[PDB]
């Protein structure tokens, strides 16, 4: 075999009766999955992987830009100087795993080495011919729903010293976030998360950051600019989207509570991941909308050189291939 | 932090020489580092990315090599229009520059001194110029002396851009002193040290002679 | 094709802030990163921060993310650099420029603006003295005379130097100015002519200071004795 790139096809276990829009596309777009595949574990075999350059994440990539184009439909979309208005019903929305697979002549390669950084060899390989089940969860700052990591923390970068290269944290324990936006400012919300969940995991975190900047102290400290979408925690929840200011959760003074709380705002008006532009949705649905998720991944960035001898982390996001690239590090496309 | 270093940093060549720079890095950063031109008053030209990949619509006579912690530039069949300064970058890391100008025979400058003008006292203050003129190559040491004594820290030099067409430079120094200070000695020299001078020239004047 | 187009010059006083645009055009604007340098005179680029136009994500060089502001109009695909208490050594040309890669961070910069430069002075604007450099038929040094006019005490640059209005360019050698400790700049404008026309032949210096509106045109010739 050989590293080597293809039209991908997607598997997943929609429901063509469902509203949900996630089984709608995949019924149109992905095939059944096998109920009982298997893996040929390598002999012998060692392998080098590269989770930055990979194309898998690009092919997932223009996927769910698809997804979310197609089923969220807003009110008026502004790109460039040309707005469009259309109906923008609101729409039933969870996603569901996507498996990528690798067509005939070819093989998807699974790195399983238990702590395996993403980048270099990998001397425990298998064979797939599809990935394990994705769920496709836009998010900045926090990566939600995600795989955790099997053993310890595991730090995820290309280069160490480009300061402009974003950091992929994989936790191992989840940190559950529950947001909630009660029945009783209809746009008012709030999360909660353990506050020893979150400053132990901060902690581990820390802690295996100094493993990677030897002689320097290690500081977290909120985002230092940029639009709503990356400078707090946004993600969609039910179809409304959801900005959570975390600047309490990376503030060192702040770390007195038992649950930290996060104030969200829900916005109808939305700088598009997807693409170039802003977007109008409906006002938020009445009821509960809940969304009780699993933090197990982080996206941070390390400011550029100052010397105080401390590095400082800060949180990220935006560029959703991260996100796709967080849970595909361990697979690569090959030619049989 | 890397430490970017470039050498040499000032080197005289000649139309149709070759020509190849160095530069130094403080960690390995394997072939990630880019080179630049620059001008007085333009912006920088990316000539080459990555070590070696030219940029496109730059010359073939442009070529990069190295890897690890040493890289060079080097320019083939050299034109009056490669007369610049050369960068290289790895990250935000941009090295000093090694800056290229054109090789001449020596040149002994020419010397003048102008005592200061009878307007300017009236205000108080007093300038006297020495000038350097036409001279290769650029290190001089300019002495200024009032009635033998050496001056320092109370004079400004200034040097202009290699002229395009002898390929000379030439300098001014200007001693600032009081009106009080200026009249109350008589003898102001100018020592100039230079490499096409057997030995110093020193030009002066005697305050209110002619 | 990519274009990078900076605003003029700024002149400002210790403690104040300044803004630098960057307008670009013939590529897609989200797609690479922007990046900001600086070039202190007789010093090498300093960075200052880039900005990811996609959601408007920076980052800062030493010191300056306590004083600097990077944003972005994604519309107009313009850049913006705002710097707040500007002190003496901010004096500088500043530069943006983008990544050459798509969608990456490359740090090779293949597009840049001219530059903007930004003086940062106490000093208020102030015209030049004009004084004369007086040739000698006595003093000769390579077989020439040399005559020129000292223009003294101006603030800000530049002031321009010519010579007959024009009619004497060959010989002519207008030095770069000095910064004084006073904060004014001062230079000198040369030129080497024959000895034996000093006698015949009219030589002025033309001074043109635009910032002060001052225009002096200075006749240089021996003084009497
Ligand atoms: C990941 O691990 C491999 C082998 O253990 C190593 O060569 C590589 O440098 C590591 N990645 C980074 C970013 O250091
Ligand atoms: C290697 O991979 C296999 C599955 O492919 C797994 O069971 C095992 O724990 C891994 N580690 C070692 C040391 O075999
Ligand atoms: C998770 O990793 C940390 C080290 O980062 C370790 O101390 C902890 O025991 C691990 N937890 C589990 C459940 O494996
Ligand atoms: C979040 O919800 C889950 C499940 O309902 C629960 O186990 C967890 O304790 C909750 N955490 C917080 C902080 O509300
Ligand atoms: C961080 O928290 C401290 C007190 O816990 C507060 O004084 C400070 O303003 C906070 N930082 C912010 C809001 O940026
Ligand atoms: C979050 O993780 C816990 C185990 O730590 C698990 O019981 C729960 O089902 C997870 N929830 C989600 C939404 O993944
Ligand atoms: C994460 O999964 C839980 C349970 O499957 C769901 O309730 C929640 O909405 C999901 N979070 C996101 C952001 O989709
Ligand atoms: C690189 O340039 C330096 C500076 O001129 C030179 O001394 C050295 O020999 C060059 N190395 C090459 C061409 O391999």
């Amino acid at each position: 075999w050989k590293e080597a790139k293809t039209t991908l096809f997607c598997a997943s276990d929609a429901k063509a009766h469902k509203e949900e829009v996630h089984n709608i596309w995949a019924t149109h777009a992905c095939v059944p999955t096998d109920p009982n595949p298997q893996e040929i574990v390598l002999k012998n075999v060692t392998e080098n992987f590269n989770m930055w350059k990979n194309d898998m994440v690009d092919q997932m990539h223009e996927d769910i830009i698809s997804l979310w184009d197609q089923s969220l439909k807003p009110c008026v979309k502004l790109t460039g100087g040309s707005a469009v208005t259309q109906a923008c019903p609101k729409v039933s929305f969870d996603p569901i795993p996507i498996h990528y697979c690798a067509p005939a002549g070819y093989a998807i390669l699974k790195c399983n080495n238990k702590t395996f950084n993403g980048t270099g060899p990998c001397n425990n390989v298998s064979t797939v011919q599809c990935t394990h089940g994705i769920k496709p969860v836009v998010s900045t700052q926090l990566l939600l729903n995600g795989s955790l990591a099997e053993e310890e923390v595991v730090i995820r970068f290309e280069n160490l010293t480009n300061n402009a290269k974003i950091i992929i944290v994989h936790l191992n324990e989840s940190v559950e976030i529950n947001c909630t936006r009660p029945s009783n400012d209809i746009r008012q919300a709030h999360c909660n998360i353990s506050r020893k969940k979150w400053n132990t995991t901060l902690q581990r975190v820390k802690e295996k950051l100094k493993e990677k900047f030897p002689n320097k102290t290690i500081q977290f400290a909120p985002s230092s600019g940029g639009d709503l979408e990356i400078t707090t925690h946004s993600f969609n929840c039910r179809g409304e989207f959801f900005y959570c200011y975390t600047s309490d959760l990376f503030n060192s003074t702040y770390m007195g509570g038992a649950n930290i709380t996060l104030q969200c705002r829900i916005k109808q008006i939305i700088r598009m991941w997807q693409g170039v532009g802003q977007a109008m949705y409906a006002p938020p649905i009445a009821g509960n909308i809940t969304c009780k998720s699993n933090i197990t991944g982080l996206l941070l960035t390390r400011d550029g050189g100052k010397k105080n001898d401390t590095e400082t982390f800060r949180p990220g996001g935006g560029d959703m291939r991260d996100n796709w690239r967080s849970e595909l590090y361990k697979y690569k496309v090959v030619e049989i | 932090y890397i430490h970017v270093t470039q050498s040499p940093s000032s080197l005289s060549v000649s139309i149709g020489d070759r020509v190849t720079i160095n530069c130094q890095t403080s960690q390995g950063v394997g072939s990630d580092l880019h080179w630049y031109q620059h001008k007085p008053g333009r912006a920088p030209k990316l000539l080459i990315h990555h070590t070696s990949s030219v940029e496109d619509g730059v010359p073939s006579r442009f070529s990069g090599s190295g890897f690890h912690t040493s890289f060079n530039l080097t320019i083939s069949d050299l034109q009056a229009d490669d007369i610049a300064t050369y960068y290289c970058q790895v990250l935000q890391f941009f090295g000093r520059g090694s800056r290229l100008h054109i090789k001449r025979t020596v040149a002994a400058p020419s010397v003048f001194i102008f005592p200061p003008s009878d307007e300017q006292l009236k205000s108080g203050t007093a300038s006297v110029v020495c000038l350097l003129n036409n001279f290769y190559p650029r290190e001089a040491k300019v002495q200024w002396k009032v009635d033998n004594a050496l001056q320092s820290g109370n004079s400004q030099e200034s040097v202009t851009e290699q002229d395009s067409k002898d390929s000379t430079y030439s300098l001014s120094s200007t001693l600032t002193l009081s009106k009080a200070d200026y009249e109350k000695h008589k003898v102001y020299a100018c020592e100039v040290t230079h490499q096409g001078l057997s030995s110093p020239v020193t030009k002066s004047f005697n305050r209110g002679e002619c | 094709r990519a274009h990078l187009v900076q605003s003029g010059t700024a002149m400002k006083k210790p403690g104040a802030s300044v803004r630098v645009s960057c307008q670009t055009s013939g590529y897609t604007f989200t797609a690479h990163i922007l990046f900001w340098f600086r070039q202190a005179p007789g010093r090498g680029l300093e960075w200052v921060g880039w900005i990811k136009p996609q959601y408007g994500a920076v980052n800062f060089g030493g010191g300056f993310r306590d004083r600097v502001t990077l944003t972005r109009d994604v519309y107009r695909e313009i850049a913006y650099m705002d710097i707040r208490g500007l002190k003496p050594d901010d004096t500088a040309v500043y530069y943006c420029a983008r990544d050459r890669s798509y969608g990456d961070s490359s740090w090779a910069l293949d597009a840049w603006g001219q530059g903007t430069t930004v003086v940062v002075s106490a000093a208020s604007t102030k015209g030049p003295s004009v004084f004369p450099l007086a040739p000698s038929s006595k003093s000769t040094s390579g077989g020439t005379a040399a005559l020129g006019c000292l223009v003294k005490d101006y603030f800000p640059e530049p002031v321009t130097v010519s010579w007959n209005s024009g009619a004497l360019t060959s010989g002519v050698h207008t030095f770069p100015a000095v910064l004084q400790s006073s904060g004014l700049y001062s230079l000198s404008s040369v030129v080497t002519v024959p000895s034996s026309s000093l006698g015949t032949q009219t030589y002025i210096c033309n001074v043109n200071h635009k910032p002060s509106n001052t225009k002096v045109d200075k006749k240089v010739e021996p003084k009497s004795c």
